[PDB]
RNA sequence: CCAGACCGUCUCCUCAUGGUCAAUCAAGACUAUGUAGGGAAUUUUUGGA
């Protein structure tokens, strides 16, 4: 299977930020992770190219139109490579 | 295994893609357009189920023209990969 | 609970007004009744009439719409 | 011509080759090629001589201090895979492998021509062993790219025939047989990519001088493009009950397209006088391979109660 | 295959966002695998309704906020 | 610029590499991990912005990237 | 009753209408056939670029990814 | 063959041989003969020679450098040749090998040039390098050459 | 200039030479050999018949290329022979030969064209068909006329010299008796796991049955038979008989040369049917596959290739006619697609691609003013008359004689049927059907005309009856009408109790587009 | 070697008392390389 | 059947890849898979010949490729028709 | 030295195929076979320029 789901599913619980297709920037906590990239969020703040920032109480997020995911630096060689 | 494949081998010649291949197995020139203002010209080799192309003696015609104007600029191509999903039509002139 | 494939068949028995949504222009819209049963999101939709709305009486006759470019669906 | 033996080596080859010549003998024939008039034995190449040739498995007739027998060891060293911290037995040795394998070869070609049954089997086997880096007690599993190296010491080490292996069916039962469960389906699937003849031949008088011989000859191998390559050519040898001296030979292509058809061959073959008057229980016809080791399938062409007219 | 756990937002009103500045908003009551929302509101911006129920298909639906937490 | 005649992803595994997007953002990172869709994890992702003349720059993240909008993957430097 | 793939059997040697999502063109023609994918083809096409025709073509072929719907 | 207004490389007309006698030198040059004709598209390998039913490797390229032996190999056997008249340059490097016992093997590929290409019969040019060595004049009548091709230049 | 490959080798006094030519150019080539204009003539293997009168004969390669084993098979001594086979013509007193060879087949051809032939059998191989056929004939009834048959040919008295050549150790009266006895019991007893012959104590009786009669009539081997039963079986499709004619042991003298496998792959393209997926590509099978399509689509073939399709001609019109009749036999309803079959390859034409393709030299440019006149049938160009003819046809008058013929001999024909008792229908009885036929012209000659079908054929026909739904065939009987009106009666089993909706068809075994029908009800008890 | 055991048998050319096929053990130790 | 079988057997050969957005990149294609992913060892490149950002290796995603032309001016087609009969050898 | 032009020297991923292991009341990681497929139309590689 693939490695960066895994890493995203073990990722639970991280301040997670993120960026759409449209350019939305976000960053709260990861709820859940999947084998097709689905991602809900919880505290999600919204500071968007348009410039009109909010913060969001939740959010669900589409896989597809999402162009990166953002992790932190502490799962970089353990324990998911091997 | 071989049949559910095999049996495909045919739809070519019965439903849309006949006429493309028609042309392939006679060689002649057909008009081709993309997404963004562009109209080829060549003539038919090869072919697949997904309409990944292969063709000879290609024209191309499209525009540079920041506006507003038009500019048909001209090139000759020869024995492209055109991939499948650009192609929206494909017919053959007499 | 209403599951989106038995949706399909619900739409199908009770023939229902419908005002379909599209992708590229966001003015016209459609409106009409859909009809059939498909494991795609394809569906038929007798008496199309496409309306364009706000950010009016333009007539059309009927449709099938393609499975991708379905942007709503309402019953 | 060919092979670009100078005509004093020629020479030598000429006599020296007999119908009788045997494994040890050979090794002396390949040392006393005029290619080798100047390579010469030197102190400190002697050590290592010395170590060697205790332990050496092919018997040297002749002694260290003479250069034919350092040469004849450095081909078996060479055929055993032995890079060497000594290089000037390196250096030697590097020659012989840019040239042993065409000698041997040529040695192996001129046994043919002449006719010749003790020589020829084992010349072949030799430049087998030239071509591929191994002796016929390594297993032919080593020059598959993929077979491992664990494997292939537990072959070795288990003291069995190699054709047992071949016969195995299951790839459970190889697995188990191999002394390790992992990579017994690898194995058994690249067994069924190692040649493997379900021969025949049926051999019919056409007159009393001539014989027909009517072969058939079945491959139950799958093929590989990356492992066996373009062809498979199968050096075919029709030789007398002893096998002593050969009555026909053939080269055969065996192509990705026959591998598995009832492939039939026919040849001819004219008889001697005494062969004529009074003949054998059986000939032997003999299939090996020029690059496949172990393969070397032989059978007996009958002749029960052939009587000729 | 896997299903999204969209059991946590049953019965709890949406303000999504779809593909186009088209912010629609409407209580969830069916969900699947492809993402084809069933959901029983649909009111446009400011502010005017436009039909009861509406049934969504996957592909343009991106960002959707809870409004109950 | 140094990088050799390399056969396949596998092989160029843990190399810092130049991303490019779809609507032309430039990237740069170290290829971390494969998948399918070369959703290729970057160690340290600096995101620069084209406007539609002159490049700028960004550091909000260290990302696991997603395959569908990536053009081709360019390699700048080796690590060690 | 009625279902897509149905009717668009019946539509086969009858007049059809195909809109495209980027340039946006309308096709008319009398079509052939279709496959599963929901591919066209369709004879004396006339290209009608938001009601005005470019020229008249004959005997096409249209992909499904580009095409809106199928009327009269 | 190639032609200076046409760019596309004339490939299956031409071919070359370089005759250096020692397989290092081989290689020093073929990396060298690379380096100096990569702008036109051209393939130089030293023959990787093998077996002779084979050696359709070498038609297929362009400029060989090939060692003597090896040549006389390649040029003596049955199918192989169609080569010798496809090569239209043969290239001796250091022809003074001729006072070493190697240098009789060319002599002899010259004789078989000379000789045995008859019923195509087209001689091909041939171009002799060496170290500085006298009795030039005998060179230049067992290579055919008059006192323009041959050049005398002292230390 | 046709071939126009002929024109540039013989230009500078070197002639070509091959099987399957335009006659006049070939005629021509010889005149230039015996005129003493080309002095060399390169030659195929095929035309050492054509014994064009030489000096010096030039053999070059023993060893030809054959698709059947997949490798160079020697030059066989027989054809050498031949090829020398031609004595000096020229130079009085004289005979040279060069013959080109390796050194495994010196010793081979240096003794036996020098030396005599030593001549043997070839019976052990084709017994099964011959016994067969025997048995069919009702000469052999017992296990002891085979032996007696036998000592009757040449297998028996070479046996006796070279004994060890077919495989017997003995020797002697007794034991090579016992061998030959175990010979034709081997025979036997693959016949009898097929439907060809039984066996039954009472010396003892031996009889056949209805498919080694069928093989024995049209000269058909066993191992062809066999095989055409193990595939056909009921609701067997077009494509299904054709891949079952391709695969026989008939079409082993169809030589398939070096870079005909890819020849054959790339005509692939331009075919209506494509080859079953479990069996092999370079076997001749695929060949004739390929080959019987490539004129039912009127394709343009290299001229190695007509040969073959002409071999294969050779073979097929008894293999199609085993092929309806084993259906027949076995007695379902997909006996009208052998049927079609058949006509097709007397013809040359597809059944539902065009019927006015059929006529002898037509084409699609001249089919566009065949279809301006609202004609479908053939039967609509009988009563044409000849304005309108030569409106149509613009061609040589050859041809248009042809034309003229097949229109001729091509009846009219109607189906009328005179049961003997529609009240009194009891089920499982032999219920006798008489059906008078009846033709437009009275024939001169029953002659088949037919252009890519070269050799000759009288016109046959075959009377059907049969249920649609079920596919089970009741009544059938193939006919030679020579007069202008008769009767035929089909004693058929009737089919069980209550309505049966039968159907008769009159198909006929050459022309396409003749299947005059004529459905009715029955009620049986 | 077992003396009572089967075994199956065939027709071909017996070898060497001293042949490469009889000596195994002796390649093998020549393999484990002596001059280390 | 398909014809991504005709690029996978071009192994170390030219092209100017013409991709969805515009750019022409002269390239050794390497071996080319059935989903596309083409490796070129050296590369051109021309961002939105005209303004030269160019850098030696790219591995290239197969979603972007337009046209491409041109390794070998040849026609080498059908491949699997040949392994499906021969492979019916016994039963 | 010796086989090569009538001829696919070389594969990134999912599934199945049988042998293993790491194991819990019926599920995952690895060599190998290409005999399977890759517009599973929407979570990616075949169309939102």
């Amino acid at each position: 299977n693939g490695i960066p789901v895994k890493l995203l599913n073990e990722a639970q619980g991280h301040i997670v930020s993120l960026e759409l297709t449209t350019g939305a920037t976000y960053r709260g906590k990861l709820v859940e992770s999947e084998d097709s990239m689905n991602v809900q969020l919880r505290d999600v703040i919204a500071t968007e190219p348009q410039g009109a920032v909010t913060h969001m109480d939740q959010i669900f997020v589409r896989g597809s139109q999402i162009k990166f995911i953002v992790v932190p630096d502490l799962l970089k060689n353990a324990p998911l490579f091997k | 295994r071989a049949e559910l494949e095999e049996l495909e081998e045919f739809e070519f010649k019965h439903g849309p893609m006949s006429l493309i291949n028609d042309a392939m197995v006679t060689r002649t020139p057909v008009i081709i357009s993309l997404r963004n203002n562009h109209k080829i010209i060549a003539r038919v080799k090869a072919f697949d189920r997904h309409c990944n192309m292969v063709l000879e003696n290609v024209k191309e015609l499209w525009t540079e023209k920041k506006g507003k104007n038009v500019i048909n600029r001209e090139r000759f191509i020869s024995k492209l990969f055109l991939r499948g999903d650009s192609v929206i039509v494909v017919l053959k002139t007499p | 609970m209403v599951p989106p494939i038995n949706c399909i068949f619900n739409f199908l028995q009770q023939q229902t007004p419908v005002t379909i949504w599209l992708f590229e222009q966001i003015g016209i819209r459609i409106k009409g009744k859909i009809v059939g049963f498909d494991e795609f999101m394809n569906v038929v939709i007798d008496e199309a009439v496409e309306i364009p709305v706000n950010s009016k009486g333009t007539p059309l006759g009927k449709i099938l719409l393609k499975g991708d470019n379905i942007t709503l669906i309402t019953s | 011509s060919s092979f670009y033996i100078n005509h004093a080596s020629m020479d030598v080859y000429n006599r020296e080759l007999d119908e009788h010549t045997t494994q040890i003998d050979l090794f002396r024939i390949f040392s006393m090629s005029e290619e080798f008039k100047y390579v010469s034995v030197r102190y400190e190449e002697k050590r290592e001589l010395k170590q060697l040739l205790e332990k050496a498995p092919i018997p040297i007739r002749e002694d260290i201090d003479d250069p034919l027998a350092k040469v004849n060891v450095l081909l078996q060293s060479y055929f055993s895979q032995l890079k060497f911290e000594g290089f000037a037995l390196n250096s030697d040795i590097v020659f012989i492998h840019q040239n042993a394998g065409r000698l041997l070869r040529a040695m192996f070609e001129i046994c043919l021509k002449r006719g010749w049954g003790h020589p020829t089997r084992m010349l072949l086997n030799l430049c087998k062993s030239a071509t591929t880096k191994m002796w016929p007690t390594n297993c032919p599993l080593r020059q598959f790219k993929t077979c491992p190296v664990e494997v292939i010491k537990r072959l070795e080490a288990s003291t069995v025939p190699w054709g047992d292996y071949l016969q195995l069916e299951t790839p459970a039962e190889v697995g188990r047989a191999i002394r390790s469960e992992k990579y017994g389906k690898q194995v058994y699937d690249l067994l069924k990519r190692f040649p493997k003849m379900s021969v025949t031949c049926n051999a019919q008088p056409i007159t009393r001088s001539v014989m027909r011989f009517n072969i058939e000859i079945i491959a139950d191998w799958i093929w590989d493009m990356n492992v066996h390559g373009s062809l498979e050519p199968f050096l075919l040898m029709l030789e007398d009950t002893d096998g002593d001296s050969i009555l026909y030979y053939d080269v055969l292509f065996i192509t990705p397209d026959i591998v598995g058809h009832e492939f039939t061959l026919s040849f001819t073959y004219e008889l001697k006088q005494h062969n004529q008057n009074n003949l054998p229980p059986n000939f032997f016809l003999t299939l090996i391979s020029e690059n496949w080791w172990h393969s070397e399938f032989e059978i007996p062409v009958s002749f029960n109660g052939f009587k000729l007219p | 295959v896997s299903t999204p756990e969209l059991k946590k937002y049953m019965d709890k009103k949406i303000l999504l966002n779809i593909n186009g500045s088209r912010k629609v908003a409407g209580i969830l009551r069916g969900y699947d695998i492809f993402l084809n929302v069933v959901l029983d509101d649909a009111m446009e911006i400011n502010n005017h309704q436009l039909g009861l129920q509406t049934v969504i298909r996957g592909n343009s639906i991106i960002s959707l906020e809870a409004l109950d937490a | 610029i140094q990088v050799a005649h390399s056969s396949r992803l596998a092989n160029l595994i843990d190399y810092k590499l130049r991303v490019l997007t779809q609507d032309g953002r430039v990237y740069i990172g170290q290829l971390m991990a494969f998948d399918k869709h070369m959703n290729l994890v970057l160690n340290e992702c600096i995101e620069e912005r084209v406007p539609k003349i002159k490049v700028e720059k960004r550091v909000l993240g260290l990302t696991i990237l997603r395959g569908e909008q990536i053009l081709s993957t360019v390699v700048e430097d080796k690590p060690l | 009753p009625v279902n897509p793939k149905p009717f668009l059997k019946g539509l086969v040697n009858h007049r059809v209408g195909v809109k495209l999502k980027f340039n946006s063109t309308e096709y008319r023609g009398t079509l052939v056939s279709t496959d599963n994918y929901f591919n066209l083809q369709l004879n004396e096409a006339e290209e009608f670029v938001a009601g005005v025709s470019h020229g008249t073509l004959g005997e096409i072929f249209i992909r499904c990814n580009n095409v809106l719907y199928i009327r009269e | 063959h190639y032609n200076p207004k046409t760019k596309k490389l004339n490939l299956s007309a031409f071919k070359i041989v370089y005759i250096a006698p020692l397989k290092a030198l081989v290689q020093e040059q073929v990396r060298e003969f690379q380096r100096r004709l990569a702008f036109l598209g051209i393939k130089v390998a030293e023959l990787t020679g093998d077996s002779r039913l084979s050696r359709k490797q070498i038609d297929e390229t362009q400029v060989l450098v090939s060692t003597p032996e090896k040549w006389d190999i390649t040029t003596r056997n049955s199918n192989n040749l169609a080569i010798v008249e496809l090569v239209r340059l043969l290239i001796i490097d250091e022809i003074h090998l001729l006072h070493d016992d190697r240098g009789p093997v060319l002599e002899s590929i010259v004789a078989r040039t000379f000789w045995a290409s008859k019923y195509g019969q087209e001689y091909p040019r041939i171009i002799g390098l060496s170290a500085t060595l006298p009795n030039y004049e005998d060179v230049g009548r067992f290579l055919r050459v008059p006192k323009e091709g041959l050049f005398y230049f002292d230390s | 200039l046709t071939d126009g490959h002929l024109r540039a080798p013989l230009k500078h006094g070197v002639g070509i030479l091959y099987k399957g030519m335009a006659s006049n150019d070939e005629r021509i080539v010889k005149r230039l050999y015996e005129y003493g204009a080309v002095s060399v003539l390169l030659i195929s293997k095929d035309c050492s018949a054509f014994a064009c009168k030489t000096d010096e004969v030039i053999i070059l390669g023993t060893n030809l290329y054959d698709g059947a084993e997949h490798k160079y098979m020697p030059y066989t001594i027989n054809e050498l022979l031949e090829m020398v086979g031609l004595a000096s013509g020229n130079d009085s007193m004289a005979g040279k030969v060069l013959i080109l060879t390796s050194h495994n087949m010196k010793a081979y051809y240096k003794k036996f064209l020098i030396e005599p032939l030593p001549t043997e059998s070839y019976l052990q191989y084709i017994i099964h068909d011959t016994l067969n056929n025997e048995i069919a004939n009702s000469i052999i009834q017992s296990k002891q006329d085979c032996v007696d048959w036998f000592t009757y040919s040449y297998f028996y008295r070479r046996i006796h010299v070279n004994p060890s050549y077919y495989g017997v150790r003995d020797t002697s009266p007794h034991g090579i008796s016992v061998f030959l006895s175990n010979l034709v019991e081997t025979c036997l007893n693959d016949l009898v796991e097929s439907s060809f012959i039984e066996i039954d104590d009472t010396t003892e009786i031996i009889s056949t049955l209805s498919n080694g009669l069928i093989a024995s009539h049209y000269g058909v081997s066993f191992f062809t038979i066999q095989s055409f039963v193990s595939s056909l079986s009921n609701t067997s499709t077009l494509k299904n008989m054709l891949y079952v004619l391709s695969t026989a042991v008939e079409f082993e003298s169809v030589p398939l040369r070096k870079g005909d496998r890819a020849l054959l792959v790339k005509l692939s393209k331009r075919l209506p049917l494509r080859f079953p997926e479990h069996t092999s590509s370079g076997s001749v099978s695929f060949k004739v596959f390929l080959l019987l399509q490539a004129y039912f689509s009127r394709l343009e073939l290299p001229v190695d290739f007509q040969n073959d399709l002409k071999d294969i001609l050779e073979k097929v019109v008894p293999l199609i006619n085993v092929v309806v009749d084993i259906l027949s036999a076995n007695g379902y309803l997909n006996a009208t697609t052998a049927m079609d079959l058949a006509q097709m390859l007397i013809q040359g034409v597809w059944d539902v691609d065009n019927p006015l393709r059929q006529i002898p030299h037509f084409n699609n440019k001249i089919l566009e003013k065949c279809k301006e006149i609202n004609v479908e049938t053939v039967y609509d160009i009988m009563a044409l008359e000849d304005e309108e003819r030569d409106e149509i046809l613009t061609l040589t008058d050859s041809q248009l004689a042809q034309v003229a013929a097949f229109v001729n001999n091509y009846p009219n024909v109607e189906l009328t049927y005179s049961l003997n008792n529609s009240d009194s229908l009891i089920s499982g009885v032999k219920q006798k059907i008489t059906i008078q036929l009846t033709r437009d012209v009275e024939p001169e000659n029953l002659q088949v005309t037919s252009e890519k079908y070269p050799f000759d054929k009288l016109e046959s026909w075959w009377l059907v009856l049969g249920e649609v739904s079920k596919k089970e065939l009741y009544a059938i009987k193939k006919v030679t009408l020579n007069k202008e009106t008769q009767q035929y009666e089909l004693e058929f089993d009737t089919p069980t109790s209550g309505k049966h909706n039968l159907t008769i068809w009159c198909v006929c075994d050459s022309y396409l587009d003749a299947d005059k029908e004529l459905s009715f009800e029955i009620n049986v008890k | 070697f077992n003396q009572e055991g089967d075994y199956n048998f065939k027709y071909g050319i017996p070898l060497e008392f001293y042949n490469e096929m009889h000596r195994p053990v002796h390649f093998l130790q020549f393999s484990e390389l002596a001059g280390d | 059947m398909k014809l991504v079988n005709f690029l996978k057997k071009l192994r170390n050969e030219q092209v100017t890849i013409e991709l969805k957005n515009g750019t022409t990149v002269w390239g050794t294609l390497q071996s080319v898979s059935p989903q596309m992913n083409a490796i070129l060892t050296d590369v051109k490149l021309t961002l939105p010949s005209d303004n030269i950002a160019s850098l030696q290796y790219i591995n290239i995603r197969g979603n972007t490729i337009r046209q491409i032309i041109l390794p070998d001016s040849l026609n080498l087609d059908s491949l699997l028709v040949d392994q499906k009969q021969l492979n019916s050898l016994r039963r």
